[PDB]
């Protein structure tokens, strides 16, 4: 049984939410926000990504070279990343330099400079970080799957957004964005490890305290996407490895079927020939594909946002004259949840998951990741026998409910990349969402 | 890249008759496979010809089969070549069926060309049957009277399909033009299953007498077996030869020389001499549909072959005991035939019973029991 | 033109209730119609063509 | 909708079944309306319309 | 503490096992039903399905219950 | 039936004192009509092979005992097309009959069967 997470909040309304672990030396704290490229237009998408960059670049006080002076003599690191709905700004260290971290923390988020030199240096940064996503296979599959699944809304936009806007950026709309979106009401200040959390809520009074509150505050994690089946296909026969997605439309993490898809996603699974245990592993689908040499691995993935979510399986393989074999077994896998699973699969999944959701948590930043998302994403950190008990609810009646009416004759967004040729035509991967037999 | 392997029309032949890798063991069983294409191109021949010189109405049907041996040239042997082919047929598809059952060529992986095999041998039944009535002598009309009286046990319907099938209420002139119309097509139906269960075959090869895997040595199957199979041809032309020309109605009933007359009633009804086993089957159940169907699930058991052979090693030359089982059964078998043209009379109808439950235990319970026994005979007495 | 994360325009196509079950009903609706006069053909197709082997007017 | 579609459609054996009832259902009604029709059109021409004179 | 994990195996045979062999059972049924409404339909036009079976129904019978006016009858 | 089944089986009755008494000798002059060792063959290699699991158990076979029981398919395929039997060595002795292929096919069969066992597990 985990230490109980502790959860204050100051006057303008700034979460602090901690896990302290007596066990370990290091610490990770950081801010979570609820907001990323999403809450971008058209005019100005890259910009949360562009900020990203220039948060490193210097501040009011420290410049770039006494930031990263400032850093080294922590010890620890800095990280950050932006994704669509959620922006992560941590700081790992030492027990006792958690109070130089929040400083540092604090610091490039309220007070950047934002030079226009800076601008303009990292204008071409970015600009070369457009040509060299291009290498990350699974990168590339998935942002074509937001981009088709969400085809001209605001999910299907790129983090990184279009060439054209990088050139365009100015410090003002940089400013703009993270004055409308960095607020107290937003952002939760996280601690994990050796950490007190009476030490980090006078930490954050002294350096959170003039945030910004949005005019209407809206409980945290709060969002209409219209998802459309459709395809992207980027063939390269100079590719030896085909990357395929193939996804409907999932869950939102706020979903009374949140579980019910995790247990489903559960009993497909993963699989991966590299790994010794794949070759035994009990998912009929992982069977067929071992057996058959179809693919080097699968991933399911069941991904969540505030309104909406993304449930499929990202696919790699280098036998390209079975692809279709793959695909057709994939997909005669999914058409099972919904006419043939039992409680013989629904039991052994939640087996897996009642121990997978804990497992995860294995370091400080991961704590402090599944604290962030937690108190970003539903508004507090749900304890492990809440989890339990929703886990046990999960019946073979739901995974069948949910899958009828979520999986089976449903449109789905299909990416393939790499020497796809064996790849059928829209029409005969979406017949098979159905079986003909039932 | 030789032309034979290049061409795709000439490459599925080169598969068939040329290239394709046969075992290097088969003996002379195994060339009863090509006397059957032969049988087959004999009736095709000579059936479309009498199809030029015949007339399938029952007015004039008796007569133009006596123009046909009286009037046309050749006609003689023409019509005797193919009277006598249809039950040469018969003996090279037993042959053939008792080779495969005695070599497991039902196991897998040989279970779907077995099981194409089946549907072969009733649609050659049904060919042969509506050709025999095509003659409209007196057995004819009154073998084709009993067997589509057979139909009418089908419960509820039985007696609108035999109306069906007759085009009327006794069998007549609508009977026969229907039989030669479809006498003329189940050849054709015949010669595609018979394809297909060779294309069926091809993915496996051949099995051998000794059962045994011949990946390891192939023979072509030209020259080889084209060679070898000449010389059954050859026997089979003398055996047909001696038949056709020396004494062409041995294998007949003189009954069929007298035209149909729905009024008399014949001294007896037996049916060819290949169809005599099945009848002797369907005389033992008193009942009709019971009879009916023994006598169809007679056929239509040689399709759990495949499960009912508990056995470890394909095929009995290894075997003893089910070798010996083997020859009792196709005793058997023989038995049932001679049954099928005895009276109903004592002491044979008790004797018919007791061979049709030999004939269906063999496959039910003689077969998975002695198969098993022999697997742990093989296995303790080679430890 | 360059990027291929800018989907080309469907509006001409795209549906906007794509995703719900009316959508997926009407044209499952047209589907059923054509299975269903389709099976009522070919059973009048079969009764009719069959009958010729019924006995005919003179018998 | 949804239900109509959960109950109808999903199971392609319910489809099948549906299809196959409707088909039954319009050939017996079709074959009455154009008996009905074809009567209507050629009035007093056929032989059921001249028939009870004799 | 746990000491093995706690489970059986279920009967099966040929890959087919009672739990989901019982989630088909009602897919059967309507496939029989199909094959029912399919079977009858082919045959609707023969006498004795008209005259045993389906003139028989309440109140939908009375469609295949015609006769030939002797009149019209040669036979 | 499944080399599983006949071992099994066949252990059973060489345990019971009474059965292996009656059925050891009858095995043996079985075997001895057989006539497999007449070819040149062991009993393993008539063992059909053209199924999943005996394709894995001959591929698990060493080299060679690979290489030998080529061979002996060869020579007795050689004296089935000629008419002929085995005479002097190539003659299989009954000390030579080992089960050379048993041992394979016991451990494919092993896991394919608890496969299906745990393919229809319960979580009780
Ligand atoms: C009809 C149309 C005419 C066409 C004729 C085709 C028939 C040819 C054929 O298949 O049989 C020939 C066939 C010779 O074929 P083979 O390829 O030399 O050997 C096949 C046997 O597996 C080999 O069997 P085996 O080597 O053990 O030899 C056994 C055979 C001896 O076979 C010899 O020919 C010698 O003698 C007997 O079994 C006779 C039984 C004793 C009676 C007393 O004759 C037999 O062996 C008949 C045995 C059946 C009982
Ligand atoms: C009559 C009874 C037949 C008994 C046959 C027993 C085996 C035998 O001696 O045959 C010789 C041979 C023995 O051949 P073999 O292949 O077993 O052995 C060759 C010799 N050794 C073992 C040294 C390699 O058997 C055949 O060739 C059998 C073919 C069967 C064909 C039967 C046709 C009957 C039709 C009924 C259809 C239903
Ligand atoms: C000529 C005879 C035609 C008879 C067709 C009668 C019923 C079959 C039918 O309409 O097929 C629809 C069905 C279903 O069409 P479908 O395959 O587009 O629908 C599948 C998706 N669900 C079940 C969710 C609607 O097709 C078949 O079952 C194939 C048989 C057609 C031949
Ligand atoms: C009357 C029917 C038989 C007469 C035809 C036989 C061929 C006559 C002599 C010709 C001959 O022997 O030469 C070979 C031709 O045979 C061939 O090319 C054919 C070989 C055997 C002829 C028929 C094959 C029968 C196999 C299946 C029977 C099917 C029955 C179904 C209807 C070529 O000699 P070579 O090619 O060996 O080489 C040698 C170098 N060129
Ligand atoms: C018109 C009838 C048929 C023709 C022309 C025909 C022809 C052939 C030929 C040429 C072969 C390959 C050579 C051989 O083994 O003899 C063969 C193999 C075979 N036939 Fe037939 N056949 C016929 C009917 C049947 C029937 C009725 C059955 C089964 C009931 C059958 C089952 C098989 C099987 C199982 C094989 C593979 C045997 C083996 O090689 O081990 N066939 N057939
Ligand atoms: C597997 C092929 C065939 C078999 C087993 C077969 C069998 C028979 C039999 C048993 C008869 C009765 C013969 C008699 O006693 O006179 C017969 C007659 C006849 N068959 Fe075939 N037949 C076959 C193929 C064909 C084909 C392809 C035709 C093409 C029309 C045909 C046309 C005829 C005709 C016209 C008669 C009646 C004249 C007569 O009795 O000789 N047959 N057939
Ligand atoms: C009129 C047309 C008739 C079409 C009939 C189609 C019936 C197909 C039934 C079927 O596939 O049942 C599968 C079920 C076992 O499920 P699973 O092991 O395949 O998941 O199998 C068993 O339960 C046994
Ligand atoms: C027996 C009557 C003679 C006519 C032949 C029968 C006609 C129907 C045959 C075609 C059916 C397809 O049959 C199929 O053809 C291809 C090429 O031809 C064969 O393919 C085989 O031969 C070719 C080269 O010869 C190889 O590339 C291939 O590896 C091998 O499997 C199949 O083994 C056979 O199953
Ligand atoms: C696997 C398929 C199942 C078996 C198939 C059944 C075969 C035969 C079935 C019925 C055939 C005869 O069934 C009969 O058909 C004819 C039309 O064809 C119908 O007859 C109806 O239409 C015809 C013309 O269309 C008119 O001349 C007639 O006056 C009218 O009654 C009869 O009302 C019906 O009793
Ligand atoms: C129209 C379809 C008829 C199919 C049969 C035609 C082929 C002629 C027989 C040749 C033959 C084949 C194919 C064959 O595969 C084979 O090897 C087992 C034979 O001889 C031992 C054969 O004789």
């Amino acid at each position: 049984v985990s230490p109980k997470t502790r959860t204050s909040n100051l006057k303008n309304g700034l979460t602090i939410a901690s896990e302290s672990n007596p066990l370990v030396q290091t610490a990770t704290v950081g801010v979570w926000i609820d907001a990323g490229s999403r809450n971008e237009n058209a005019y100005n998408n890259g910009t949360a990504h562009f900020f990203e960059h220039l948060a490193f670049k210097g501040t009011d006080k420290r410049s770039q070279h006494q930031l990263e002076l400032d850093i080294e003599n922590m010890g620890g690191h800095l990280n950050a990343y932006t994704s669509r709905e959620s922006t992560v700004y941590y700081a790992k260290s030492f027990k006792d330099d958690v109070p130089k971290s929040v400083e540092i923390l604090a610091d490039i988020l309220q007070h950047s400079k934002l030079a226009e030199s800076a601008i303009d240096r990292e204008r071409e940064v970015i600009t070369r970080e457009l040509e060299e996503v291009n290498k990350q296979y699974e990168e590339v599959v998935f942002d074509h799957l937001h981009a088709t699944a969400f085809m001209n809304q605001p999910l299907g936009r790129t983090i990184l957004g279009p060439r054209e806007n990088i050139q365009t950026i100015t410090n003002t709309e940089l400013r703009k964005f993270i004055t409308e979106n960095y607020t107290a009401d937003r952002m939760v200040l996280v601690g994990a490890g050796a950490v007190d959390h009476d030490a980090l809520v006078e930490l954050a009074e002294k350096y959170f305290s003039h945030l910004p509150s949005s005019q209407s505050p809206v409980p945290l994690g709060t969002p209409i996407p219209n998802f459309v089946g459709s395809e992207v296909r980027l063939r390269d026969d100079t590719m030896p490895v085909a990357h395929i997605a193939i996804a409907v439309e999932g869950v939102s993490w706020t979903s009374e079927d949140y579980y019910t898809a995790l247990v489903a996603q559960a009993i497909i699974g993963n699989y991966d020939r590299a790994v010794g245990t794949s070759r035994h592993q009990g998912s009929r689908l992982s069977n067929i594909v071992s057996e058959n040499n179809l693919a080097n691995s699968f991933q399911s993935f069941s991904t969540s946002y505030s309104d909406t979510g993304l449930w499929g399986i990202y696919l790699t393989s280098e036998n390209t004259t079975q692809i279709d074999d793959l695909v057709h077994f994939t997909l005669k896998e999914w058409n099972r949840l919904s006419t043939s699973v039992s409680n013989l699969q629904v039991e052994r999944a939640k087996s897996q998951l009642k121990a997978g959701l804990l497992l995860s948590l294995d370091g400080t930043t991961y704590v402090a990741e599944d604290i962030g998302r937690q108190l970003t994403t539903l508004g507090r950190r749900v304890t492990p026998a809440e989890v339990e008990a929703k886990l046990e609810a999960v019946t073979e009646h739901d995974v069948r409910a949910w899958a009828q009416k979520t999986l089976y004759d449903k449109d789905i967004a299909l990416v393939g990349l790499g020497p796809i040729e064996g790849l059928y035509d829209y029409n005969r991967i979406r017949n098979d969402m159905s079986m003909m037999r039932w | 890249m030789a032309l034979r392997k290049k061409n795709s029309l000439l490459n599925m032949a080169n598969s068939y008759v040329l290239d394709s890798p046969q075992p290097s063991n088969l003996n002379y069983f195994w060339n009863f496979g090509s006397l059957l294409a032969l049988c087959l191109v004999i009736q095709l021949a000579t059936g479309i010809t009498l199809a030029m010189h015949y007339t399938s109405h029952a007015s004039l049907a008796f007569d133009s089969v006596e123009h046909i041996m009286r009037d046309v040239n050749f006609g003689w042997f023409i019509r005797y070549a193919h009277a006598n082919t249809a039950s040469f047929f018969f003996i090279c598809i037993y042959a053939h069926m008792g080779r495969n059952i005695y070599y497991g060529s039902y196991k897998t992986p040989r279970v779907l060309p077995w099981s194409i095999g089946v549907i072969i041998f009733l649609l050659l039944i049904i060919t042969a049957f509506m050709g025999y009535v095509l003659v409209f002598g007196q057995m004819s009309l009154w073998g084709a009277t009993v067997i589509c009286n057979l139909v009418s046990a089908i419960p509820w319907l039985g007696e609108d399909i035999v109306h069906f099938l007759w085009g009327g209420f006794s069998v007549g002139n609508p009977t026969l033009q229907r039989f030669f119309a479809l006498h003329y097509l189940m050849p054709f139906v015949l010669a595609v299953f018979a394809l297909l269960h060779l294309i069926a075959l091809h993915t496996a090869g051949s099995s051998n007498p000794l059962g045994i895997t011949s990946n390891v040595d192939k023979l072509s199957m030209h020259p080889y077996y084209s060679f070898k199979d000449l010389i059954t041809v050859f026997a089979f032309l003398l055996m047909f030869t001696l038949f056709v020309f020396f004494s062409p109605d041995k294998l007949g009933h003189p009954d069929n020389y007298i035209p149909a007359n729905p009024m008399v009633t014949p001294a007896s009804i037996v049916p060819e001499w290949y169809l005599l086993p099945f009848y002797a089957i369907l005389r033992a159940i008193p009942d009709k549909l019971g009879g009916v169907i023994a006598m169809v699930a007679a056929i239509l058991i040689l399709l759990i072959l495949p499960i009912v052979d508990r056995s470890i090693i394909r095929g009995n030359a290894f075997k003893p005991i089910s070798k010996l089982l083997f020859g009792f059964f196709i005793c058997n078998f023989l038995l049932l035939g001679v049954l099928g043209q005895v009276h109903i009379e004592p002491p044979f109808i008790v004797l018919g019973q007791i061979c049709t439950i030999f004939y269906f235990s063999y496959f039910l319970i003689l077969l998975p029991m002695v198969s098993t026994i022999e697997n742990i005979f093989f296995y303790i007495g080679s430890l | 033109g360059k990027s291929t994360y800018k989907i080309p325009d469907f509006t001409p196509y795209l549906k906007k209730d794509r995703n719900t079950d009316a959508n997926r009903l009407f044209s499952y609706f047209m589907i059923g119609s054509f299975g269903m006069l389709s099976a009522a053909g070919a059973k009048a197709t079969v009764q009719d063509f069959l009958s010729n082997m019924s006995a005919s007017a003179d018998v | 909708a949804t239900t109509f579609y959960n109950v109808f459609v999903k199971r392609n054996s319910a489809f099948v079944a549906t299809i196959l009832a409707s088909a039954f259902v319009f050939d017996m009604t079709f074959e009455t309306a154009i008996d009905n029709f074809w009567d209507r059109i050629n009035a007093g021409k056929q032989w059921k319309d001249i028939r009870h004179k004799y | 503490y746990v000491k093995k994990p706690s489970y059986k195996i279920v009967p099966h045979f040929l890959g087919f096992n009672i739990p989901t062999v019982s989630k088909w059972i009602p897919i059967f049924g309507i496939w029989g039903a199909a094959a029912g409404i399919g079977a009858l339909f082919l045959i609707e036009g023969v006498p004795r399905t008209r005259q045993d079976i389906l003139s028989k129904i309440p109140i939908i019978g009375e469609h295949w219950i015609r006769e030939i006016p002797a009149s019209d009858n040669p036979f | 039936a499944s080399i599983t089944s006949v071992v099994k089986t066949s252990e059973l009755i060489l345990k019971s004192p009474l059965l292996s008494k009656i059925v050891v000798p009858l095995a043996k002059t079985y075997v001895k009509f057989s006539g497999y060792r007449q070819l040149g063959f062991k009993m393993n290699d008539l063992i059909i092979e053209e199924t999943p699991n005996m394709q894995l158990a001959l591929r698990r076979l060493p080299p060679t005992e690979s290489y030998d029981r080529v061979y002996r398919l060869i020579r007795a395929t050689q004296f089935s097309l000629s008419h002929k039997l085995a005479t002097g060595n190539d003659i299989t002795k009954p000390e030579e009959d080992d089960h050379y292929l048993i041992p394979y096919i016991l451990d494919v069969e092993a896991e394919a069967f608890e496969k299906d066992a745990l393919d229809n597990l319960e979580v009780v």
